[PDB]
């Protein structure tokens, strides 16, 4: 309802997954309990809305070697972790791309991605900036000595 | 009738710029311990009533896409991940042929 | 310096497919994208799609999708194409391209300052005006490209059988080389480029660029 | 209103003109302030004097202003060609409004076009004649009406002179006729007296 | 240093109310009052009242202490020093005195003792409060007329005749033509409708060069009209040039 | 616009697809984009209630 | 009232002038990661004593306020008294001064103290 | 004339005194191997504020020049007033006070303003 508002009020919006490439974008990446987790997010985004109960559950990898902020020189091995590793995470936004030479029809396309981990930073910092103060200022004013 | 220059010192007057940022994270987290968790070794203590100072009548422009901070904490934690790897056991001797099988299923 | 060199063109048969190499040098190959776009004779120029080495990512055109596949070597720098199911439609030369500003901070994708040499593969908006300008050397030539979006436009020149090259980008700035007689203005969604003192080298077709649409082309030729 | 101006005030060009703006202790001017403004009649006004002498931004240090106990004045060095017009004044407070006063009419000191009636007026049918008279100075003209050299009385209307952006003044002038007196007369004229001379202009229906 | 736009002339009956906006673009909404100043011409320039937008205090004079309501919207950001807002006003209770012209004008200081003084001022919009009901105006060509035969000048026009309330807009060629234009003022006739004239002053040469469409526009009634005035003129002083 | 001296516990969650652990948005979920028109840009989605 | 660092930020030059031993209080405050801090504040003192050095070497000395010998020229936006202090801020009077800043400065730093204070010198010994 | 940063060096005490205001304005100035400016920068305005330190308290505060109440003792090279500003160098002085320039500090700071303040706040109570 909050996309209609930029690609027309009456459209069709279809949700589909990744469109391929590394496995930490075709997947979502994440940390948990130490281990790195790589689940299928082919069950959330396969939809398609017009204008007008039980849980869905995900296929998860783990890998133990990895390579992150495509990093070249430094491959660091997750050490085992015992015990069943259960976690409770809020998803508090996502980071979507839409879909490139449409010109023909009405309906938009939208794919999960992500490789850039700046954009994990910018969901946080887009209300602070930083700026410099300086104090010194001269103003005229009917005022001297002698 | 003729004015006459004036210096004011402390005058609300920023500009946009960039700077080194620092960094903290409360006190019960550094009570966490287990020989430095993440980052929080030698990172100041958060002041436990921060304050937040409302600019009435101020209107100011944000850029979320052309921010600083984003590629300070970026460098931060990448800086951060080969610090926190560089006192680590290197598996140098571990490219070694591996006669793999099935798990027992 | 900037060079992305491609592999050759071939001549394919309908419903076989066919796969590119293109092969970056001279910056850090995972600082921004790369992008595929075809180019037909007479017909508007289509991008097929960008990919950032940078963990794969990769984005299709809605035209290609389910027959395109973008990959790429982060060791040898190389960017791969694979195209499926070829058709008549297909004909045309494929070029890989690189934007402008593209340091470690950030990009900006859509203005393509290095272009390959070009691939000719044989298998057997934006409205810009005027179609065709016979002019002489020393008149000026004003092309025109009506909007409807905005944004950053670009001004590309082909010259007959070379690679085109970025001309103009935010619709007033020229690039490296370019000189004063060459000038872009805007009024409105109205765009125009404006050639002074026409000579030989200047003499080819013009494409208005607005992100991944291009125009029509006009054929500016010696009179 | 309670607040009293002066009625009219003149002033020769190069030359200067007080304008006086007078009233009851209640409005004015013990512990009271005035303002001053230039209010062309169907135009924007423009704040000239705030704060008893104060100048508002951008004004022209030709303006200056005064106020005693009892009433505040305006005073206008080297009048300008643009300076003729109506000022109003204004006694105000800090906490209070503004009560205007009466109002200033300060005094500084053709081409006439006759259209007849239309042809689709004709089939209406009316016959209005339109007597024009532009670029001329001051702004005082009479007009008369003469129906094949005859005078008429019967139908005439004229507009009142009005400045224009040339600082000249503009008129209209009217003549309500019936077709038939159209049809009967050899012509119509519409004579412009100004300081004197009388201009003429005439049309025939006739030809 | 902004722009304040009113809202167009309306007519309204004695009885009824009406609302009158006062758009404001350019600088900051919120630092300066908004006055409200009314012209008749039976009691000459009048004080309506203040508000301030920021706050919302209003401060009305107590001749429309119990007939006027003043209201401001929310400050809309443009920059960190300009923006854009709208102030509208509501008066009740219309009487045949009401007729005139109502401005709205901008503050002068923020601080001092002329924050509320009437700085800037708009348009202004012409109100009107009669009984006798909207009449058409009746547009007719004024035939092309030699203003100069040694010259080779003419004027050519159109007549707006009859009409009410004021005003009427008329431009030429959706505001391409604004050079020699010469707008007389409307008389008024004992009828009680007023009847004013346009005409330009435009050479003879053009003629199958350029198009002469005078865009009359009469908003009480709701109608536009775009009359082809015919560049074919009847003067006999003026065909000696064609 | 107010001024402060330090941020909020910013949590760093490295992950791709599915921001995890952020900060709730206010009233309608919010959509941020650097050109809306390019596709090329990634599309910041932020949520008001979060999905367990 | 105490609106607090930088407090007045978008009220009248006249209204901030009030708030300045406010903005100046808090202008100083009092292995590797443990030098990033270590390189800003010794920037954080090099731009203080920048700023008193600048404040020093003209007729100042004393802090907050200082008047000097300087006319106005009408060039540097002619405004009226009344129109900065009572209509404008801080950051749009500087906005429009940011090019005249560094001509001041040197009317301030070389016509002045070094004219008048040797001016002092001829005056002190009779 | 302007002979520039330490343009005096070789002319009288006297002459010397007059190019005060130049040695004096380019005293302050406005991964290894950029710390090597960084320790010295900062040695050099912890230089600075010793001096000014030293400056503020004796009985000077305002810098350049200030008198004292000190009789010169005729032991600290016993010269005469025509003999010292117009017959020698700083150079030349300062080789020969050498041994004095440490009491006559400790005559400066002790001496002065910590008997001469508490004088003048008796003398401002009444
Ligand atoms: C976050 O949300 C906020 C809302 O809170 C949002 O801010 C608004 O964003 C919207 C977009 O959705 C804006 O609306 C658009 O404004 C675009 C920019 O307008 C500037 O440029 C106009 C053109 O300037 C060039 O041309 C003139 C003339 O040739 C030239 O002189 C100048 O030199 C310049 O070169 C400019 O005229 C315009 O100025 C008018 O408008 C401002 C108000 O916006 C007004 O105050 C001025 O007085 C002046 O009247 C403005 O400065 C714009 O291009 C666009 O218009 C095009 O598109 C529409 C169709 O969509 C077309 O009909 C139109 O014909 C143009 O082709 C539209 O108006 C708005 O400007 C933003 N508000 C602010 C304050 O910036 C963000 O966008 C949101 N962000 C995200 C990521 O979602
Ligand atoms: C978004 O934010 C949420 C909120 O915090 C976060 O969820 C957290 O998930 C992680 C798992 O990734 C949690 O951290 C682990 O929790 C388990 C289970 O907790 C039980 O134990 C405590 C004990 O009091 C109970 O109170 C609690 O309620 C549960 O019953 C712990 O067992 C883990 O402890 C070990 O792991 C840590 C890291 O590996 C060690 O630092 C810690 O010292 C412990 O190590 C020791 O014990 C092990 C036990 O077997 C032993 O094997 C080891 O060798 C070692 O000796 C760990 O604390 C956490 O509980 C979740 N948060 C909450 C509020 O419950 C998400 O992870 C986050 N999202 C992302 C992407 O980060
Ligand atoms: C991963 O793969 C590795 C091999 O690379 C595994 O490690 C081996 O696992 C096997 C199990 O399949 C182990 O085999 C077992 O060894 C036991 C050791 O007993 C010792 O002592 C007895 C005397 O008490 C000797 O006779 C014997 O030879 C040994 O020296 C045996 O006791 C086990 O026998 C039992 O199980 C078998 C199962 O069929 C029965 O038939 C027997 O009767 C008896 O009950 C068995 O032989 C082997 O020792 C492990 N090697 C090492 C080096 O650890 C993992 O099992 C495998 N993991 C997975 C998940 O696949
Ligand atoms: C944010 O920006 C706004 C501007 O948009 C500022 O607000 C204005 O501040 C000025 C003064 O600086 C205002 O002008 C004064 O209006 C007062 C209104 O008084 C009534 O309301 C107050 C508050 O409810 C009551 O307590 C009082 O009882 C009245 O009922 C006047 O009393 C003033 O007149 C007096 O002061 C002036 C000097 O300003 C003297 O010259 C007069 O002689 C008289 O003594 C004055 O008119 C204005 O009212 C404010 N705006 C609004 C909407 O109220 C803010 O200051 C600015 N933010 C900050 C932090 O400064
Ligand atoms: C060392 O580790 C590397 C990981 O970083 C390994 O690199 C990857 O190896 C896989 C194969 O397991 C490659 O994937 C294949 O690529 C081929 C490409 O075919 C074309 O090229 C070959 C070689 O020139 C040519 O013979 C063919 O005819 C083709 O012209 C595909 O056809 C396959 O389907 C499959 O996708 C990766 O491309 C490669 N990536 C990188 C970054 O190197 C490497 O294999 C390891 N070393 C060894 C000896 O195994
Ligand atoms: C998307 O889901 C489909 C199932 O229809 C699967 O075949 C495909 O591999 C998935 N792609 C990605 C990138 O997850
Ligand atoms: C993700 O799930 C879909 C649906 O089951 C499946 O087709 C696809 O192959 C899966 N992707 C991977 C990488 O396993
Ligand atoms: C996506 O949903 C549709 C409709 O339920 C279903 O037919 C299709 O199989 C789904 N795709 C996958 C990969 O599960
Ligand atoms: C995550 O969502 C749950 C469900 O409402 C909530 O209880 C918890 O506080 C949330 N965690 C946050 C906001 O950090
Ligand atoms: C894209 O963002 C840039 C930067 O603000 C802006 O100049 C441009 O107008 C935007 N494009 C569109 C189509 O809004
Ligand atoms: C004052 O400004 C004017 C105009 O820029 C210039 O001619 C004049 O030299 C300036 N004088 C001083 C003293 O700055
Ligand atoms: C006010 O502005 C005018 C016009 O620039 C100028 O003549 C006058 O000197 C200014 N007065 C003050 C007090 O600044
Ligand atoms: C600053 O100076 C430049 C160059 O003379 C000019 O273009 C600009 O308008 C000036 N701005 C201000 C605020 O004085
Ligand atoms: C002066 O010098 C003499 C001899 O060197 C010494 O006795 C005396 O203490 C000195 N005076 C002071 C004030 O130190
Ligand atoms: C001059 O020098 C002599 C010899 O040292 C000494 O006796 C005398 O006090 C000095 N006089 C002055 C004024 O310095
Ligand atoms: C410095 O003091 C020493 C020790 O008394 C002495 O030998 C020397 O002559 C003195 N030098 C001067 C220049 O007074």
């Amino acid at each position: 309802k909050q996309l209609r508002k930029h690609f027309g009020n009456n459209t069709i919006i279809r949700f589909a997954n990744s469109s391929g490439g590394d496995l930490e974008v075709t997947t979502h990446s994440f940390n948990c309990g130490g281990e790195f987790f790589y689940c299928n997010t082919s069950g959330l985004f396969n939809s398609t809305w017009i204008s007008n109960n039980d849980s869905i559950t995900l296929p998860c990898r783990i890998k133990q070697i990895i390579n992150m902020w495509q990093r070249i020189g430094q491959a660091m091995y997750a050490p085992p972790i015992q015990g069943v590793i259960r976690c409770v995470s809020n998803i508090t936004g996502l980071i979507l791309t839409r879909d490139g030479g449409a010109n023909n029809t009405s309906t938009e396309t939208f794919r999960p991605g992500g490789g850039d981990m700046r954009d994990n930073w910018r969901s946080e910092l887009y209300k602070y900036k930083v700026v410099k103060i300086e104090p010194l200022g001269v103003a005229p004013t009917r005022c001297k000595r002698r | 009738e003729n004015l006459w220059v004036t210096v004011y010192y402390g005058v609300p007057v920023w500009k946009d710029a960039e700077t080194t940022l620092f960094c903290a994270s409360d006190a019960k987290a550094y009570e966490t311990e287990k020989h430095n968790v993440w980052a929080t070794c030698a990172c100041v203590p958060t002041d436990p009533n921060p304050q937040e100072i409302h600019l009435e009548n101020v209107t100011e422009e944000f850029n979320m896409w052309k921010n600083n901070m984003v590629e300070q904490m970026h460098t931060d934690i990448i800086s951060l991940w080969d610090q926190s790897l560089k006192p680590c056991v290197k598996l140098t001797p571990l490219c070694v042929t591996l006669q793999c099988t099935n798990v027992t299923n | 310096q900037v060079r992305l060199s491609q592999s050759g063109g071939q001549m394919k048969k309908p419903g076989e497919s066919m796969r590119l190499s293109c092969r970056a040098s001279g910056y850090e190959f995972l600082n921004c994208p790369i992008n595929w776009i075809r180019l037909a004779p007479g017909r508007r120029p289509e991008w097929m799609g960008w990919l950032k080495p940078r963990g794969g990512a990769v984005n299709y055109a809605r035209k290609f999708q389910g027959r395109v596949t973008m990959t790429r070597d982060v060791y040898s720098d190389t960017a791969f194409l694979e195209l499926r199911s070829l058709t008549s439609d297909d004909t045309a030369v494929y070029f890989c391209t690189r934007g402008k500003y593209c340091t470690a901070r950030d990009y900006y994708n859509w203005d393509f300052e290095h272009w390959g040499r070009g691939a000719p593969v044989t298998v057997s908006v934006l409205t810009q005006s005027p179609a065709t300008l016979s002019l002489s050397p020393g008149e000026t030539a004003i092309i025109s490209c009506r909007t409807s979006q905005s944004g950053s436009l670009a001004w590309y020149q082909q010259r007959p059988g070379q690679a085109p090259r970025l001309v103009i980008y935010s619709g007033s700035t020229r690039a490296a080389g370019i000189p004063d007689r060459f000038s872009g203005s805007r009024w409105g969604a109205d765009y125009n480029l404006s050639i002074s003192n026409l000579e030989s080298g200047d003499f080819g077709v013009y494409y208005c660029q607005q992100y991944e649409f291009f125009g029509q082309g006009t054929k500016v030729q010696v009179d | 209103s309670v607040l009293t101006q002066s009625a009219s005030v003149s002033g020769s060009l190069g030359q200067s003109v007080t304008i006086s703006c007078t009233g009851p202790n209640s409005v004015c001017c013990s512990h009271k302030s005035i303002s001053w403004y230039q209010w062309p009649p169907g135009r924007a006004p423009t704040l000239i004097i705030y704060e008893d002498n104060e100048r508002a931004p951008g004004i022209s240090p030709r303006f200056s202003g005064y106020k005693s106990y009892w009433s505040a004045y305006l005073t206008i060095s080297d009048l300008r060609p643009e300076d003729e017009t109506t000022y109003y004044c204004c006694s105000y407070t800090h906490n209070s409004g503004c009560v205007f006063g009466t109002g200033t009419k300060v005094s500084v000191l053709p081409s006439v076009t006759l259209f007849p009636p239309s042809s689709e007026e004709l089939q209406a049918n009316k016959a209005t004649l339109v007597c024009l008279i532009s670029d001329f100075y001051p702004g005082a003209v009479t007009v008369a009406w003469k129906a094949d050299s005859s005078p008429v009385k019967a139908g005439v209307e004229t507009t009142t002179p009005s400045k224009q952006s040339n600082n000249k003044y503009a008129a209209s002038s009217y003549l309500s006729l019936t077709p038939e007196q159209w049809k009967s007369h050899r012509s119509y004229s519409c004579q412009v007296t100004h300081e004197g001379s009388t201009v003429e202009k005439t049309v025939a229906p006739t030809e | 240093q902004g722009q304040l736009v009113q809202s167009g002339a309306e007519l309204k009956k004695p009885g009824a109310s009406v609302k009158i906006s006062c758009k404001t673009s350019g600088y900051r909404f919120n630092f300066y009052h908004i006055n409200w100043i009314r012209q008749t011409a039976g009691r000459g320039p009048e004080w309506m009242g203040w508000i301030s937008p920021y706050s919302g205090d209003k401060n009305l004079a107590p001749a429309f202490q119990d007939r006027v309501i003043m209201t401001t919207d929310t400050e809309v950001p443009v920059t960190s020093f300009t923006s854009t807002g709208a102030a509208y006003m509501e008066i009740r209770n219309l009487k045949f005195d009401d007729t005139g012209t109502y401005f709205c004008a901008k503050g002068l200081l923020r601080d001092g003792s002329s924050t509320w003084l009437p700085y800037l001022w708009g348009q202004g919009t012409l109100l009107t409060v009669s009984s006798a009901s909207t009449k058409g105006p009746s547009v007719f060509p004024l035939a092309p007329s030699s203003k100069s035969t040694s010259g080779g000048t003419a004027a050519l026009g159109c007549l707006v005749k009859d009409y009410f309330p004021e005003p009427v807009t008329v431009s030429w060629n959706s505001g391409a033509l604004t050079s020699g234009v010469h707008t007389f003022p409307a008389v008024l006739q004992s009828s009680g409708l007023y009847s004013l004239s346009s005409v330009v002053t435009v050479p003879s040469s053009s003629l199958g060069t350029q198009t002469y469409i005078c865009n009359v526009n009469h908003k009480p009634s709701n109608t536009k009209v775009d009359k082809r005035v015919e560049p074919k003129s009847c003067d006999k002083g003026l065909e000696v040039l064609f | 616009v107010s001024t402060v001296q330090c941020t909020h516990g910013i949590k760093p969650v490295v992950s791709t697809q599915l921001l995890l652990n952020g900060s709730l948005a206010e009233e309608e979920v919010m959509i941020r984009s650097e050109n809306i028109t390019n596709n090329a840009k990634n599309i910041l989605v932020q949520f008001n209630t979060p999905v367990q | 009232v105490f609106l607090g660092f930088l407090g007045a930020a978008g009220s009248t030059m006249g209204a901030a002038s009030m708030t300045l031993t406010v903005q100046a209080r808090n202008l100083l405050s009092g292995t590797v990661w443990g030098i990033k801090q270590l390189q800003a504040r010794v920037l954080a003192v090099e731009r203080y004593l920048r700023d008193q050095q600048l404040l020093g070497i003209w007729g100042c000395s004393g802090k907050l306020i200082c008047c000097t010998n300087v006319p106005w020229n009408s060039s540097w936006s002619n405004r009226n008294l009344s129109e900065i202090w009572d209509n404008m801020t801080w950051l749009q009077w500087d906005k429009e001064i940011s090019n005249y800043t560094q001509i001041i400065y040197g009317l301030l730093e070389e016509s002045q103290n070094q004219q008048e204070k040797n001016e002092q010198d001829l005056l002190a010994l009779d």
